[PDB]
């Protein structure tokens, strides 16, 4: 070996990694993928070993120092631990629900209304009810017979130029 | 409504038709602090081969 | 000799949280109300569990011995605390007819009553414990807390012990039925099989 051969005698080091694998745990393992966190939005999660969706937000339950997970009585996962500060995070499903097309007579007018079933619409003449949130109808103070129904004591008609009120 | 009743003109009531959910916005991924990396830095760095 | 074991050996079975909840779960544990091999040395049998207890007052108890041939020509785990940390190995020492090489692992770090379990599920190891203090095994509950786990698979038939009093079990696939109070501490347990009330 002399420092000035060509580069045919010139000497190498050579290192031969040899991967072998058995029914092992198998620990020799790269580092794994780790996104930014955020709360108060529907995003589609996976800590550290389990996935799902939800609306994360924080808690204030207290895990025991060696417990990850929550469960309901219903076996549904409910919080989680994070990771990396071990801060307790809860899980709510992003909202769902129902569409109901309101019409008066249609032989009346070709007006509606629509009450988007049990939200917050504030993601989703905008009026925010105990049965869902109304959209497309006046707010009176006052109080007449039911014409039609809609849940937990609210009845919506259609009164005067006209409108529909709640 | 109207095509969901198979009619023409409908009359005075409440009806449903479809239905409301709230789509995923994003991905996250959370995992402990990678730390313990390999002492390749020993194998490939050493003195005397 | 022989004793009775009136109430003991509950480890929480996995890593969730509940609270205020009653749960049965399916598992290996140690039926109530069982035998405990009273003792005051040599190697036992590993079924599919222990319930390794004592009531040391100077570390008299050390560690353990693992292992199916329990010598070379097949592997056999180790734990011993030497006054200085847990050391670890799965190393094939030759292992001394009366004790107080090519190896796959290593790790290094009456008043007391170090309860302890230890299953082989999948081969790889498992730990619970419980370091309780006491003023012959008194009755009373405590729930066991895992501290541990070791990625080994290694095949494990027979154990051994090095060197007061220790006791062993043996656990046994029993359903439970368990009493999370609000903190999610194991507070109360159930065997759904002693007896009729039970069930
Ligand atoms: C209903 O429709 C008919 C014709 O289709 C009309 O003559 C009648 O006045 C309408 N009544 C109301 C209350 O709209
Ligand atoms: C709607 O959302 C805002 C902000 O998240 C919240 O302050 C408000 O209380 C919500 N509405 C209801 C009825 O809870
Ligand atoms: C187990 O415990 C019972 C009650 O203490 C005793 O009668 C019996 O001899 C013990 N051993 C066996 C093998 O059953
Ligand atoms: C493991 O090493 C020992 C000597 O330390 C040797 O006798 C044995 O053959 C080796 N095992 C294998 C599978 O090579
Ligand atoms: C241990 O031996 C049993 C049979 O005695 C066999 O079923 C099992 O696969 C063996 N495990 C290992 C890790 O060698
Ligand atoms: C629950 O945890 C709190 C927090 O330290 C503690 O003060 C309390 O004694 C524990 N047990 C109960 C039953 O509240």
């Amino acid at each position: 070996f002399q420092p000035t051969n060509g580069v045919g005698y010139q000497p190498y080091r050579v290192v031969v990694l040899s991967f072998e694998l058995l029914h092992a745990p198998a620990t020799v393992c790269g580092p794994k993928k780790s996104t930014n966190l955020v709360k108060n939005k529907c995003v589609n999660f996976n800590f550290n070993g389990l996935t799902g969706t939800g609306v994360l937000t924080e808690s204030n339950k207290k895990f025991l120092p060696f417990q990850q997970f929550g469960r309901d009585i219903a076996d549904t996962t409910d919080a989680v631990r994070d990771p990396q500060t071990l801060e307790i995070l809860d899980i709510t499903p992003c909202s769902f629900g129902g569409v109901s097309v309101i019409t008066p007579g249609t032989n009346t007018s070709n007006q509606v209304a629509v009450l988007y079933q049990d939200v917050n619409c504030t993601e989703v003449n905008v009026f925010q009810t105990r049965a869902g949130c109304l959209i497309g109808a006046e707010h009176v103070n006052n109080s007449y017979e039911c014409d039609i129904p809609i849940g937990a004591g609210i009845c919506a008609s259609y009164q005067t130029s006209q409108s529909i009120i709640a | 409504t109207k095509c969901t009743l198979k009619s023409f003109t409908v009359e005075k009531g409440i009806y449903q038709t479809s239905n409301f959910r709230v789509q995923p916005t994003e991905s996250i991924v959370r995992f402990p602090n990678i730390t313990n990396l390999c002492p390749f830095g020993e194998v490939f760095n050493a003195t005397r081969f | 000799a022989y004793t009775n074991s009136f109430t003991r050996g509950v480890y929480y079975p996995d890593k969730v949280f509940r609270s205020s909840v009653l749960h049965s779960t399916q598992d290996l544990f140690l039926p109530f109300f069982s035998n405990v091999t009273w003792f005051h040395n040599p190697v036992l049998p590993f079924n599919d569990g222990v319930y390794f207890a004592s009531t040391e007052k100077s570390n008299i108890i050390r560690g353990w011995i693992f292992g199916t041939t329990l010598d070379s020509k097949t592997q056999s785990l180790l734990i011993v605390n030497n006054a200085t940390n847990v050391v670890i190995k799965v190393c094939e020492f030759q292992f001394c007819n009366d004790p107080f090489n090519n190896c796959t692992f290593e790790y290094v770090s009456f008043k007391n009553l170090r309860e302890f379990v230890f299953k082989n599920i999948d081969g790889y190891f498992k730990i619970y414990s419980k370091h309780t203090p006491i003023n012959d095994l008194p009755q009373g509950f405590s729930a066991l807390e895992p501290l541990v786990d070791l990625p080994i698979g290694i095949n494990i038939t027979r154990f051994q012990t090095l060197l007061a009093a220790y006791y062993v079990g043996y656990l046994q696939p029993r359903t439970f039925l368990l009493k999370y109070n609000e903190n999610g501490t194991i507070t109360d347990a159930v065997d759904c099989a002693l007896d009729p009330l039970s069930e």
